[PDB]
RNA sequence: AUAUUGGCGAGAGACCGAUAGCGAACAAGUACAGUGAUGGAAAGAUGAAAAGAACUUUGAAAAGAGAGUGAAAAAGUACGUGAAAUUGUUGAAAGGGAAGGGCAUUUGAUCAGACA
RNA sequence: GUCGAAUUUGGGUAUAGGGGCGAAAGACUAAUCGAACCAUCUAGUAGCUGGUUCCUGCCGAAGUUUCCCUCAGGAUAGCAG
RNA sequence: CGUGGAGGUCAGUGACGAAGCCUAGACCGUAAGGUCGGGUCGAACGGCCUCUAGUGCAGAUCUUGGUGGUAGUAGCAAAUAUUCAAAUGAGAACUUUGAAGACUGAAGUGGGGAAAGGUUCCACGUCAACAGCAGUUGGACGUGGGUUAGUCGAUCCUAAGA
């Protein structure tokens, strides 16, 4: 429980979270975004041709110095990349929101994903040996993920007496 | 205590190190290696002008 | 809302709103009283 | 108000005492009440619990609740009573701890030790 | 047996973070190291190439 | 009759309240470091009671979702409260080589008093 | 560069800090040598640098005089209460 | 004006919610600050007259702890080199077997020892952490097994020395 916004109706919605996972922070949020809002099925289709490589998960900002591609075109973007770990465990989410709707008898045809969050969990710290004997951090920065698909459904006016007295001579001059 | 603050073997690394000039605790392998002592600002100092 | 009967941040706790429960339990038996 | 100087009143020094008690000090803490039937009986009000008495339960959520104590588990401070537990799905039964000073001992586990016991507070047993 | 084996798990997890080998990875930095911050380079010798 | 920062046993305080108070409230002169003499930390708080989440379902599993225990899980052995820096999502807004501030008003949003 | 000797090297042993050892470079003496390391006296010494924590009200200065020979460091006088 | 504690009083506030914290809400002070509403929270706390002080921070290359941007960036390019199939497994560039290509080239990337380490040896189980990618593998984690002397050493002798 507690997650970052929940769906009013809880009974035509469906929920999943992972926590403390070993994957990079910044390109699981750039996963996340790109499946926003998105219908179920699309999403997972799209995530399937992300890791084959024939679509790309486009970085909008966590994206200093990284490659351009023409696959970032259907985004209006330049900076895309296919960041396979993110999309797997962004995959597990979405088969286990997909489980849990199906449980709970949700129509499996009309969910999109309606809430989709990611943020910083308690960053994993190795450290390295470097020169002239120094100790340097060496960390991973694992995520916290959750979201929520959804089943997606289909005045007194204060006039003054004049007014009042104006729309009632408009009212006698008319019909 | 008379002796709080002062059970501490540190020394100040002097001018020109690019840390503060407070002295620090010597030896090595643990974590209280290079902490600031005997300071009232510090942690684990001796207090200002001590109760007597 | 929920005693009369999209994505929200509001949401109401359990302990609060049995303190709600208790507390307009306490109202009422005042009203009945007065 | 305290008047001899070999007791102490610091908080500090009376929870680490009751909390650091050994076993016989704790068989001394761990007291209940009589009945009124037995405090009419015996002429005595409180006595240490032990095993096989049986009690009725005064206080708490379990209050009216009668049965006979299982076990004193003084590394706790509790006593387990057979008929108090709390039942689980599966089967599974957990017993209740519960304070001496929240029960009252409706009959008395009697022995030679006992009955000396009561003798000495000032009993008329028979 | 699995009660226990639960209570350890959940025992792990800060030594985990930390990426300790395990129980007996207990080594200890130092808050700053003198020889790296202690340097003034006249001109003469020096204390690394 | 006088001394007494050691030892044993006691009683107290307009003292400190976990970065404080002894270095040490906790398996602390421990862990760790150093050839050695020596140096020397960090680290307290679920709940009244472990009742510490049976059972079902998805998953290889960690786990998730239902369910359940409990006054409370906005207490889940990451556990009382749970600030700031810093971060995610949602909503509103602004943005032609910084932003922030003062006076004044427009626009949008939002709101108290006074109403016999 | 040198490579069969003033050679290289293991182990044992001896020499210890105002001392040793030195084919002499103030070289080396456990990453420490114009003085090893450790603890204590010890919170050692300041001509100097840096910092020094709430508000408002009212009053509000000082480089101008004589001196200790003159630097330095002090005294007096002046101004504000 | 504000803070810790102390004497007195308000027979003060409080499980119908104390303190703390958050707040697009309200008010009083020139101000230091004070007061009220909502949320969160769960057991103590304040007004006034006085006492007392380890009593108010933006700085001190301040102390301790925590966190950013840099940044998914620099980089993970010495030691010629890997490939195919099957098996195992949820998952195989990295495990195992087979099939190949290479390399150390006897001053070895071979076979033993001394110093040092101390169980790392071997078996079974096994993957959370570690092995700067990975991992079903391991000098890792868990549980055990294993070192047999009249003849090999110490032990005995003496060397510089103590
Ligand atoms: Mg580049
Ligand atoms: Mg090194
Ligand atoms: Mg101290
Ligand atoms: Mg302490
Ligand atoms: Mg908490
Ligand atoms: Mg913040
Ligand atoms: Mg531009
Ligand atoms: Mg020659
Ligand atoms: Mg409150
Ligand atoms: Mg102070
Ligand atoms: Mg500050
Ligand atoms: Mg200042
Ligand atoms: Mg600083
Ligand atoms: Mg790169
Ligand atoms: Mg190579
Ligand atoms: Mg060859
Ligand atoms: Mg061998
Ligand atoms: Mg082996
Ligand atoms: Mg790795
Ligand atoms: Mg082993």
């Amino acid at each position: 429980a507690r997650y970052g916004a929940t769906s009013t109706n809880p009974a035509k919605s469906a929920s999943a979270r992972g926590s403390y996972l070993r994957v990079s922070f910044k390109n699981t949020r750039e996963t996340a975004q790109a499946i926003n809002g998105w219908e179920l099925t699309k999403a997972q289709k799209y995530l399937e041709q992300v890791l084959d490589h024939q679509r790309a998960i486009p970085f909008r900002r966590f994206n200093s110095s990284i490659g351009r591609t023409a696959q970032g075109k259907e985004f209006g973007v330049t900076k895309a990349r296919w960041p396979a770990k993110s999309v797997k465990f962004v995959q597990g989410l979405l088969q286990n929101a997909a489980a849990n709707a199906e449980a709970k008898g949700l129509d499996a045809t009309k969910l999109y994903v309606s809430h989709i969050q990611v943020n910083q969990a308690p960053k994993q710290r190795r450290r390295t040996y470097r020169a002239h004997g120094r100790i340097n951090k060496y960390e991973s920065s694992p995520s916290h993920i959750e979201l929520v698909v959804t089943e997606k459904e289909e005045k007194v006016v204060r006039l003054t007496s004049r007014q009042r007295g104006r729309i009632a001579a408009q009212k006698r001059i008319a019909a | 205590s008379e002796k709080a603050g002062h059970q501490t073997s540190a020394e100040s690394w002097g001018t020109g190190r690019a840390v503060a000039r407070i002295p620090r605790v010597g030896g090595g392998g643990t974590g209280r290696s290079g902490q600031g002592a005997f300071g009232n600002m510090c942690r684990g100092g001796r207090m200002f002008a001590p109760t007597k | 809302q929920n005693k009369k009967n999209s994505i929200t941040t509001r949401t109401l706790s359990k302990k609060r709103a049995k303190k709600i429960e208790r507390n307009l339990k306490y109202a009422t038996q005042r009203k009945l009283l007065v | 108000a305290k008047q001899s100087l070999d007791v102490s009143s610091d908080r500090r020094k009376a929870r680490k005492a009751y909390f650091t008690a050994p076993s016989s000090q704790r068989r001394v803490l761990l007291s209940a009440p009589l009945s009124k039937e037995l405090r009419a009986q015996y002429g005595i009000k409180a006595l240490p619990i032990r095993r096989d008495d049986e009690v009725l339960v005064v206080r708490g959520s379990k209050k009216g609740q009668e049965g006979k104590i299982s076990s004193v588990y003084r590394l706790k401070f509790a006593v387990q009573v057979d008929k108090v537990t709390k039942e689980k799905v599966n089967g599974a039964s957990v017993p209740i701890n519960l304070h001496p000073s929240k029960l009252v001992i409706t009959k008395l586990h009697l022995d030679k030790d006992r009955k000396a016991l009561i003798q000495r507070k000032g009993g008329k047993l028979e | 047996r699995s009660k226990a084996d639960r209570m350890a798990k959940m025992e792990r997890r800060e030594r985990n973070r930390h990426a300790k080998q395990g129980e007996s990875d207990r080594h200890n930095a130092v808050s700053l190291s003198k020889h790296l911050f202690s340097g003034k380079r006249g001109v003469g010798k020096t204390d690394f190439r």
